[PDB]
RNA sequence: CCGGCCGGGAACUCAAAGGAGACUGCCAGUGAUAAACUGGAGGAAGGUGGGGAUGACGUCAAGUCAUCAUGGCCCUUACGACCAGGGCUACACACGUGCUACAAUGGCGCAUACAAAGAGAAGCGACCUCGCGAGAGCAAGCGGACCUCAUAAAGUGCGUCGUAGUCCGGAUUGGAGUCUGCAACUCGACUCCAUGAAGUCGGAAUCGCUAGUAAUCGUGGAUCAGAAUGCCACGGUGAAUAC
RNA sequence: AAGAACCUUACCUGGUCUUGACAUCCACGGAAGUUUUCAGAGAUGAGAAUGUGCCUUCGGGAACCGUGAGACAGGUGCUGC
């Protein structure tokens, strides 16, 4: 019950628990795990450690807790540098893709000033 | 409305009809999946732009046929919104009358 | 209203027992206009209820609802310049439908997991009258019987 | 109490924004406590209108008053306004 | 053989127009499978009443074009040229089949 | 400004459509405008011809201009040769065909435009507009309408404020449907400015 | 995120760098084509993009050529 | 032999057919346990009989289309209802008197205008 | 080949034309023997059946000179005309209308039952192939009770989640894609993978609704190359309450 | 506003134009139209080829395209008090 660093949750089902890891969804997770042969439902506190071994090379392929979170400050770290667009906004904490910025602006703000 | 713009744009229906849907295949014949992805494509959509720009049909605004409004539309009678009812009620659209369900 | 004594209507009974009384009860917790999700929770609430009293079903449910329907309810009254809570005595047919409006609210608080055995707990309660619902009505009484200085009519 | 000046040809400075404030901080306490108001200020060729929408706890009441120099206008509405909220009052006290 | 449809405005105008046709296709010739009435169509319009603000203030029109077919069974040759030059009425569109 | 028009209100119950010509939604467009482009056409010139209303169908690849008129003498003129002259220009706007008949009204004073252009060209004259109105509506209650209501507004004899005016005569029942109410309106463009005159006459009701 | 066949370039600005490139570096292109790409065929050559108002000059280094030209130059003014 | 009553409710329309024999009901080529057997108002088909018997008496083969699961099932009981021609006011009387022969013609609303549907209004506030 | 599939049937559903019907018409009682009222019978519908359309004289010197028409004034090598690029999408903030929620009357996975209304020719676009998908290729059919958009969804059957910011929530951001269009940087929609924010039912105050209504569920249309949580329509489920 | 990427768009920076983008009238040429090059952000500007009927009064009668003169055209400029 170690998979790619932390991971350490305990009698949740299979394709759940393993969501916990920075870089895997619902998705990526049926898959990684069809690719090892487990029932998708069971719980990893029936799961051996001769099962387990099987998960931790197969999700070393995509990239995962240690390095995804440092490719996506990769662009964000690129973007400001140049100064594009999108590396103002990110420079200045406003929203990216075009949204509304009068009245809503909130989750990208935060908290309310006055 | 604004009578340039009442001829600006029976401008752009003459210019629309003359050069595409006549060089139309610039974009729907050779600009796709083909046997022809060499420079030839890449020719597509380049002497696009030596085209005037004024000859799109997604240039046309569409407007109303008697006064030049270009809010308020209606494809059916082709006049605006305020030139329907105005020649509904007197009686000029045939079958027009006001509904209740 | 001002005028119109309006015209009732009636009421479909439940298919599973003959009454109407309980298919009023599964239309006051019919919530968006659901009844077939509203009455696989009544249904799997009062079977509960046979096993966890011992009598039969139907007949349970009304013991639970006469130790929770009130006799007397208290009103706002606009005398004066201020206005205060005149008690008045209830009608039999918003008697027994105030009592079991009062079971549903004290059904979606008094969280437990399922629908179905919140439902199932506090109609055995009512029963022992130590549930939250039957604290709805003894304070209710409570608070007309403090008010029975306010009434023209003594009954 | 959350004030909401508008003009209609009338572009508020900020003398005038305050001028209202103080003048709106009077009808305040000395009245009623009031929950959201809206001033609109208008100019119409004579006469400097201003028109006030006050929010309190019962309903709505609204007031307008035209005058000389649009100063005097809102003078005039604030005594048309503090009239309505004595009415307002006494209406909910009825000792 | 002959899916003559027909469409108009007016109902009170298609229906003397098709009883215009089937009276000459049993004049000449026979086998009218009758007027059978086909379902309108109700174009409805929702327009703005004011040259300005107030979205509320509507109105609604609508256009019911009425809709009929006779389907005579088996063509005779008196009646093909008679179908023709007799449109009368105008308002009414008719448009054949074979 | 808050009523409807009382002659598009009642428009299958007793009032007759001017156009009665059937097109698809592929055709509907130009047809309309060029329906409208002679109607704009025929007023211009035909307006000392007293014409009340056009009734236009279009029969299969054709055009029929019925133009209802008070004089049916000076529209077609000497030898009729001016209702061929529109023939040829007609034609000239819509598809070709075009066959222009005259069907003209026995009583000017009793229908709702030709009421309306008689007091509209009395106010760009000069007159004073309560002789106008009054002399409508006492022509047409002698004539055989069963009500009538006139009404006026804009300066009125240039004066800077405007006003409306109404000098109704008889029944005018605009609510109910059966009732046969003629109703038309036309424009003065005086020296002061745009006098509106809207003109009911109510006749039977059925 | 869009065009998946080919980038978008004007040809009043692609005919312009080949002009440009081989016959030594130029003046600052003054150019309105915001909506063209950025090449490889112009990296290290200052490019006159106009913002709305004026033509503010960007050089083009070696990592801008997956951008456009109009989102190195910023429109509205704040603060 | 062969009776007939249409009957309709809510935008569905059924065509009931009743001849003696035993009591089965067959609807639309399927018996009432797979149509809707247990589902929303399960007996609203069956409680006009027993009003009266039907026990063994009257087998039934139906055809309903249009509306709902609730609005099919109301019209097979003004259908049923309609369907009991040939035994006449002997019956009918006594089944004016809970109900069962009145269309209960209430439909839709139509959407109006300004109004969201049809009653609401869209909340003009203070706060 | 049990598919209205095929002969056939014209009964039925339905289509849309023409009629019937509901009028306090009938009974009983009260009332000034009057108008009328309360109740009952019959009846599909009973007291203007349900809904729409219809807006009295006027009111606010309300709205519109930017639909248009128009009096007067003003510009007329510019307040006119053309073109590119930008802006109308800016954001310490304040307010109004909506959408999605905070979950277990649910989330998810599989199986599966029943609608109405409407649109379609530079248009709707099957089936068959490709792609995880948005879609792409090939391409019939259809100016349409025929063909296409077009699986209705909630519901129901089974299984799982165990009350946690959780398998709730779908915001934000990164990567990779599709379609439209000359061109999606400013500034489109959608898909895929990843990221999983506030939010645990909401202060003072406030809003809509009397029955197929409220509340929920999906569908369609106009505008339109593309671009709705809006608007206009359509049906499914379906209340509580009125002393 | 029943739907602002360009267009719409009326606003802004900049490039331009003048009896004009749109209408009638006068005078003088050219059938209109079609294909293509260069410069330019494009508008525009310089071109290169092609093209010719309807009535004979025939310098035409029309259609359409350029040049000049004004009468003017144009205005989503102001006042809805």
């Amino acid at each position: 019950a170690r998979i790619a660093g932390i991971n350490i949750p305990d009698h949740k089902h299979a394709v759940i628990a393993l969501t916990s890891i920075y870089g895997v969804g619902k998705t990526r997770s049926k898959a990684i795990l069809a690719a090892a042969g487990i029932a998708e439902d069971v719980k990893i506190s029936e799961l051996s450690e001769g099962q387990i071994d099987t998960l931790r090379d197969e999700v070393a392929k995509f990239v995962v807790e240690g390095d995804l979170r440092r490719e996506i400050s990769m662009s964000i770290k690129r973007l400001m540098d140049l100064g594009c667009y999108r590396g103002l906004r990110h420079r200045r904490g406003l929203p990216v893709r075009g949204q509304r910025t009068k009245t809503n602006a909130r989750t990208r703000k935060g908290p309310r000033k006055p | 409305a604004k009578q340039s713009m009442k001829a600006r744009e029976v401008k752009r229906v003459a210019l629309a009809d003359k050069y595409f849907a006549k060089r139309a295949e610039l974009k729907a014949i050779i600009s796709d999946v083909n046997a022809a992805s060499d420079e030839d494509r890449w020719n597509a959509v380049l002497k696009l732009q030596t085209l005037p720009r004024d000859s799109s049909p997604s240039r046309q605004r569409n407007r109303c046929r008697q006064t030049g409004r270009p809010h308020g539309f209606l494809r059916k009678f082709g006049l605006s919104r305020i030139k329907v009812r105005e020649a509904a009620m007197r009686g000029e659209i045939p079958g027009l009358k006001k509904a209740s369900w | 209203p001002r005028r119109r004594v309006i015209g009732q209507r009636k009421i479909l009974p439940d298919p599973k027992f003959g009454s109407e009384l309980l298919a009023k009860f599964v239309n006051i917790l019919m919530v968006d206009g659901k009844k077939s999700t509203a009455e696989s929770i009544v249904y799997s609430a009062l079977e509960t209820l046979a096993q966890r009293s011992g009598k039969s079903e139907l007949e349970a449910f009304e013991v639970a609802l006469e130790n929770v329907r009130p006799t007397v309810e208290v009103k706002s009254r606009r005398v004066g310049g201020s206005t205060y809570q005149v008690p008045v005595e209830v009608r039999p047919v918003r008697r027994n439908a105030l009592a079991m409006r009062w079971i549903v609210e004290a059904a979606r608080k008094r969280g437990d997991k399922s629908m179905a055995l919140r439902l199932a707990n506090e109609l055995s309660d009512a029963a022992e009258n130590k549930g939250t619902a039957v604290k709805k009505r003894e304070d209710v009484h409570r608070m007309a019987e403090a008010n029975k200085a306010f009434a023209h009519y003594r009954w | 109490m959350q004030l909401n000046i508008t003009g209609n040809n009338v572009e508020i400075t900020e003398a005038l924004r305050e001028f209202v404030t103080a003048k709106f901080a009077k009808l305040e306490q000395y009245f009623d406590r009031i929950n959201q108001v809206y001033v609109v200020l208008k100019v119409e060729k004579v006469t400097h209108t201003s028109d006030a929408t006050l929010h309190v706890d019962g309903g709505e009441l609204h007031a307008s008053a035209e005058g000389q120099d649009m100063y005097a206008a809102i003078d005039g509405l604030i005594d048309k306004l503090a009239r309505q909220l004595t009415k307002h009052k006494d209406k909910l006290k009825q000792h | 053989r002959i899916r003559i449809r027909l469409k108009a405005f007016d109902h009170r105008l298609i229906d003397q127009a098709t009883a215009e046709i089937v009276e000459t296709a049993k004049r000449t010739g026979a086998q009218v499978r009758g007027p059978i009435p086909l379902p309108t169509r109700k174009e409805r319009f929702t327009v703005l009443i004011s040259p300005h603000v107030n979205k509320d203030a509507r109105d609604q029109y609508e256009i019911r074009t009425h809709l009929r077919l006779v389907d005579i069974v088996e063509p005779t040759e008196k009646t093909v040229d008679a179908l023709m030059r007799l449109d009368l009425a105008a308002g009414v569109d008719v448009q054949i089949s074979l | 400004g808050q009523k409807v028009h009382p002659n598009g209100i009642r428009l299958g119950i007793v009032k007759p459509w001017n156009s009665t010509w059937f097109a698809n939604t592929k055709e509907f467009a130009d047809n309309l405008d060029s329906d409208f482009k002679v109607r704009q056409y025929l007023t211009k010139e035909l307006a000392k011809a007293s014409v009340s209303r056009i009734v236009i169908e279009r029969p299969a690849k054709s055009i029929r201009v019925t133009i209802h008129t008070a004089r049916p003498g000076i529209v077609i003129g000497k030898k009729g040769e001016d209702v061929e002259k529109l023939r040829k220009v007609v034609a000239d706007i819509a598809g070709v065909p075009a066959q222009i008949n005259i069907a003209e009204v026995r009583k000017p004073e009793l229908d709702a435009k030709l009421v309306a252009d008689s007091i509209t060209s009395q106010l760009e004259r000069r007159v004073m507009f309560r002789r106008a109105m009054k002399r409508a509506v006492q022509n047409a209650m002698r004539l055989g309408a069963k009500g009538i209501k006139v009404e006026v507004s804009g300066r009125l004899g240039g004066a800077e404020i405007a006003r409306t005016e109404w000098y109704r005569e008889g029944r005018v029942p605009l609510h109910t449907l059966r009732a046969d109410i003629d109703y038309n309106t036309s424009e003065a463009h005086t020296t002061y400015g745009v006098i509106g005159v809207k003109v009911w006459i109510f006749k039977g009701e059925i | 995120r869009s065009l998946k066949k080919g980038p978008f370039i004007d040809l009043h600005l692609l005919k312009k760098v080949e002009k440009a490139v081989e016959s030594g570096d130029k003046k600052p292109l003054r150019t309105w084509s915001r909506r063209s790409t950025i090449f490889p065929n112009m990296i290290g050559l200052t490019i006159a993009v106009h913002n709305g108002r004026q033509h503010v000059p960007v050089f083009v280094t070696d990592e801008m050529v997956g951008h456009k030209l109009g989102e190195f130059a910023p429109t509205r003014t704040y603060r | 032999n062969q009776y007939y009553g249409t009957g309709r409710r809510k935008s569905s329309a059924a065509r009931v057919f009743i001849k003696p024999g035993n009591g089965k009901i067959v609807i639309n080529q399927r018996s009432l346990e797979q149509y809707f057997g247990r589902e929303t108002a399960r007996m609203v088909v069956r409680q006009p009989l027993e009003l009266v018997d039907m026990v063994e008496k009257l087998d039934l083969y139906i055809t309903v289309k249009g509306g709902g699961i609730s609005g099919q099932a109301g019209a097979i009981r003004h259908g049923i209802t309609r369907a009991l021609m040939e035994y006449d006011e002997s019956l009918r009387s006594e089944l004016r008197k809970a109900g069962f022969v009145t269309r209960d013609a209430r439909q839709v609303e139509r959407k109006k205008v300004g109004l969201r549907k049809a009653r609401r209004r869209p909340q003009f506030s203070k706060r």
